[PDB]
């Protein structure tokens, strides 16, 4: 399983020291200001340390462990979840999650005052699908394909005679049904 | 034999295949007035409409033209009085008295086989089946006699053709030549929707004063009669009835004894009409072929 | 011997840097194959909170087959790194050819610009959106084919939801874009590829300006000079494409009705066309043929690769591939455009939820008044937007809605009712539930 050891650090020489290769000088190759070595390791933790410009240092954004006579030693956790991508993606992902059921109470409108205004109506909505008119020669009930931005919303007429129309648009698989339901009010 | 291939055809094929990419549903609610619902079917431009009961939250039936027959025969009085159940009777009120025969729901599943839904059609004598979801509970799709054979006829070319399509209509005796209902061209609208009840046929071929069959009044052209708004005045001659809408009617449209079954399917489809009226060779009313015997002859009995 | 190396792929010299993370040449030791690495920093992600927008990346990239997008082979995952390892092509950026011959003749600028709506197109059909298309993001190889590559800006297209995010370099993002308002998201590419097609005949922007905001009031206003070196025929193509309002700009299929691109185009590129069929690969039929026959999709095309064409798994794939050819072809059969006989019976217009003229803070109190009365119970994600649900008393059911605020007109406010999905009717159970609420408001 393939492990990155990556110095973002400066320097004209740099060397990886590790428990995996028994505390030996690796010489890193640079690009720029990187230096960089993929090194297939088993899973489990790893103790690791850098040698720059001859003296001994470790990089401060990765975690580290200090021995009894105090030498700092960058330490990996080469886990399962690791070595593939959807497993890996999955954990990071748990880590990303930081600081809500149904409830029958209303929001406060905002810290202090808002003065939010309401997203600007798309015109896509406006397209009705029933306003439009298909022509003579085709059957009435046939309809043109519409836009799945307006599938799944409510289209209504005003209610006369004590009746009110309601109408949406809904996919079946790869169909679109425009249904129609006039209900009294 | 090369028959039962398009038996085959219906059996191998879903009730998915026919529903259209984008289409219109209407649905009334049984709490809904008869009236607004007959001229919600023209509004919109459908002729039948699924009926959701809101308390039992599940489809009951279907409300046709045949109800607006009904309602028309049973109740009206005179042009002089307006027929009050028209105006002031709901859905559900309609359906205690004219179903009281508690009808249950004749539907299908868009997963189900072609060759069930037109066994459903000939089977029930319905001409309308809506296509129910299991999964969900929406009607998607009203099929007809029509949509099957439309859908059929476009792949006639993919299945090697039958016998019985390159044999004449004579041969098969597709259709019904006895017993014809037939209306007279003065006689009222009130007497024509009786033989819909009495006799239960969609169409009436019109006979002219000379005995030639002049046009054809169907089930469907009763609810001109609710666009129009002249449903209280029944009174009037069919041919009053159908002068108004004579212009882009083309009611009476013939097929010959001589011909084969082929093309007449092909006519049937191309000028999208229910029924053709059959002629003889010196051009005489002989019988009538629709969109049911036909289907029931390649689909049905083999 | 101390060589950086990747999946026998040994990392050279960097290629560029795109929306994350950077992209390198790789070589492979043995044989010198070249391939693009691109290297995502595992840190780097979980500070930005884009986790979920590269897994949908590496998704999207690993179902696409496309000969005009950057093929994914695979992705090696190390403890801080992604490695996505991708499809090499030598000729670089289409923008270094721009500027390299000063103006692209018409026979390669049509021929580009067909491979270029093809993937464009591809993307649309798999529900995905570029939002990044510019010539830069556009890639060419050594026999002259477009490939597009950055998918870092892309976005999924759901029924019924629209997207906010302004994504994209100014002189290639459409006016709703910039105006930061939301869209579908289709026409924003069409106006990026609008502009593309601009910038290859031309060699410049139709919309460049050293200031930001006169650069903003060119976009929002449509007016570009048309050079006279152009027919009119690509001249009224570019005006159709590069349109302010999204309704009246011009779609995939406009482009593909249209005379001047309709010229000496292959008939492979496009589903529909006459050798698209038998060329190009259906997924969706695949898998239909897999769950029938009880078998792997590798041995589904072996059976198409092979020498017979007679072969059990070739015939089946085609069974399905010519049924969906005679339904697409009967297009009046399933699409609306002497009159029709139905049409021998037959007006009150349509609207858009329930519209108020009142304070947008009183239409919030008028809605939690309403909803409480009829006891539904809400979620609430945003001061304008709700998740409302009620269970139904016949089916025990719960009845899910999502409700949102818009902004008609500077006096007129909108409140827009949106059905969500997961014996009754679920679209019924929508309409009563949308019944409710509007009797309850009014
Ligand atoms: N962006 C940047 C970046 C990297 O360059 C690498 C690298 C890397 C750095 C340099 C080299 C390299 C070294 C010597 C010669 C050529 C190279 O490409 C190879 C890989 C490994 S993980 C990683 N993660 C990053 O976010
Ligand atoms: O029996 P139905 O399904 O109620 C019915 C209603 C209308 C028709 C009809 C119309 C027409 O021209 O042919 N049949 O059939
Ligand atoms: O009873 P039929 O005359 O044989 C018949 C055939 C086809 C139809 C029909 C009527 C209709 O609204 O949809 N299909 O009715």
């Amino acid at each position: 399983r393939p492990t990155v050891f990556r110095w973002t650090g400066g320097g004209k020489e740099v060397y990886l020291s590790g428990s995996f290769n028994n505390w030996s000088k690796l010489p890193l190759t640079r690009s720029h200001n990187n230096f960089v070595a993929i090194l297939d390791l088993p899973e489990g933790e790893h103790q690791y340390k850098f040698f720059v410009d001859g003296q001994w240092t470790h990089d401060p954004s990765e975690p580290i462990v200090t021995s009894q006579l105090g030498t700092v030693n960058n330490i990996i956790q080469v886990k399962k979840t690791d070595f593939e991508v959807f497993d890996a993606l999955m954990v990071d992902s748990q880590k990303c999650s930081d600081v809500g059921p149904y409830h029958q109470e209303p929001y406060v409108c905002k810290p202090e005052e808002r003065f939010r205004a309401p997203p600007i109506l798309p015109p896509h909505l406006l397209q009705v699908i029933l306003n439009k008119d298909t022509g003579i020669s085709c059957d009435p009930a046939l309809l043109p394909e519409p836009n799945h931005v307006m599938l799944n919303h409510l289209y209504a007429l005003s209610i006369k005679d004590g009746v009110m129309v309601l109408s949406a648009t809904h996919r079946y698989k790869k169909k679109y049904v425009t249904t129609l339901l006039y209900k009294p009010i | 034999s090369n028959n039962s291939v398009y038996t085959s055809f219906m059996k191998s094929h879903r009730c998915y295949d026919l529903i259209p990419t984008s289409s219109k549903l209407v649905v009334f609610d049984t709490s809904l007035q008869v009236k607004k619902a007959f001229f919600a079917l023209v509004t919109n431009g459908v002729r039948a409409a699924p009926l959701w009961d809101s308390k039992k939250q599940s489809f009951v039936g279907m409300l046709t033209i045949t109800d607006f027959i009904n309602i028309l025969h049973r109740y009206y009085k005179s042009a002089l009085v307006q027929i009050y159940e028209l105006e002031e009777h709901k859905i559900e009120t309609w359906r205690e008295v004219y179903l009281q025969s508690f009808k249950p729901l004749v539907c299908i599943s868009p997963n189900a086989s072609l060759f069930d839904a037109v066994s459903s059609l000939i089977r029930n004598k319905i001409h309308r089946l809506p296509v129910i979801d299991p999964e969900s509970g929406n009607t998607l799709y009203i099929l007809t006699h029509k949509r099957i054979l439309k859908f059929l006829k476009l792949f006639i070319t993919e299945f090697p053709k039958p016998e019985f399509m390159s044999k004449s209509l004579e041969e098969l005796q597709i259709g019904t030549y006895a017993n014809i209902a037939m209306v007279r061209t003065t006689t009222p609208v009130y007497v024509a929707l009786g033989i819909f009840v009495q006799h239960r046929v969609s169409a009436l071929p019109v006979v002219d004063e000379k005995g030639r069959v002049v046009d054809i009044y169907s089930k469907f052209d009763v609810i001109n009669l609710a666009a129009e708004k002249t449903y209280n005045n029944l009174d009037v001659s069919v041919t009053k009835a159908l002068q108004h809408r004579s212009h882009y009617f083309e009611g009476v449209l013939k097929c010959y004894l001589h011909e084969t079954l082929e093309t007449i399917i092909n006519r049937l489809v191309e000028a999208e009409v229910h029924r053709l009226v059959v002629v003889d060779e010196n051009d005489v009313v002989k019988g009538i072929v629709s969109l049911s015997d036909i289907l029931q002859a390649l689909v049905l009995t083999g | 011997d101390g060589r950086v190396k990747i999946g026998h792929y040994v990392l050279g010299d960097t290629l560029g840097v795109g929306t994350f993370g950077k992209v390198k040449i790789g070589e492979h030791q043995l044989t010198g194959h070249k391939v693009a690495v691109k290297i995502l920093n595992r840190q780097k992600i979980r500070s930005l909170d884009v986790v979920g927008k590269i897994k949908r990346e590496i998704q999207n990239l690993k179902l696409f087959r496309h000969p005009h997008i950057i093929k994914l082979y695979q992705v090696i995952s190390t403890p801080t790194d992604f490695f996505m390892v991708m499809e090499y092509v030598s000729g670089g950026e289409l923008f270094d050819y721009i500027c390299k011959h000063g103006r692209v003749e018409e026979m390669e600028a049509r021929r580009l610009f067909q491979q270029i709506l093809s993937a464009v197109d591809y993307c649309h059909r798999h529900m995905v959106v570029h939002r990044d298309l510019k010539p830069e993001n556009v890639l060419l190889d050594a026999h002259m084919n477009a490939k597009i590559a950055d998918f870092g800006l892309s976005n999924m297209m759901s029924d019924g939801e629209f997207l906010r995010t302004s994504c994209g370099s100014p002189n290639y993002a459409a006016p709703e874009v910039i105006s930061g308002r939301l869209y579908a998201g289709p026409e924003v590419d069409i106006w990026s590829c609008g502009v593309i097609l601009y910038a290859l005949l031309c060699g410049t922007l139709p919309f460049d300006d050293e200031h930001v905001p006169t650069l903003f009031k060119k976009i929002r206003g449509g007016v570009f000079y048309i050079p006279e070196y152009l027919n009119r025929s690509v001249a009224t193509l570019l005006m159709h494409m590069l349109q302010v309002d999204p309704l009246k700009r011009a779609t995939i299929k406009d482009i593909r009705e249209h005379e001047w691109f309709k010229q000496d185009l292959p008939s492979y590129l496009f589903p529909e066309d006459p050798s698209y069929d038998a060329n190009v690969i259906d997924d969706e039929a695949v898998k239909e043929v897999c769950e029938k026959f009880e078998c792997t999709e590798s041995e589904v095309m072996n059976s198409l690769y092979s020498g017979d064409p007679q072969d059990q798994l070739a015939v089946a794939y085609h069974l399905i591939i010519d049924n969906r050819r005679i339904m697409n072809q009967a297009s009046e059969f399933y699409l609306a455009s002497r009159p029709h006989p139905e049409r021998v019976p037959f007006k009150a217009k349509w609207h858009l939820g329930i519209r108020s003229q009142s304070k947008p803070y009183d239409i919030m109190a008028e809605v939690y008044r309403a909803m409480k009365q009829l006891d539904f119970e809400w979620k609430v994600v945003n001061a304008y937007h709700l998740r409302v649900r009620r269970k139904n008393p016949v089916t025990g059911n719960y009845v899910k809605m999502s409700l949102q605020l818009y902004l008609v007109d500077n006096r007129s406010y909108l409140l827009d009712f949106k059905s969500i999905d997961d014996l009754g009717s679920h679209t019924m159970d929508f309409f009563e539930m949308c019944a409710s609420l509007i009797t309850t408001l009014a």
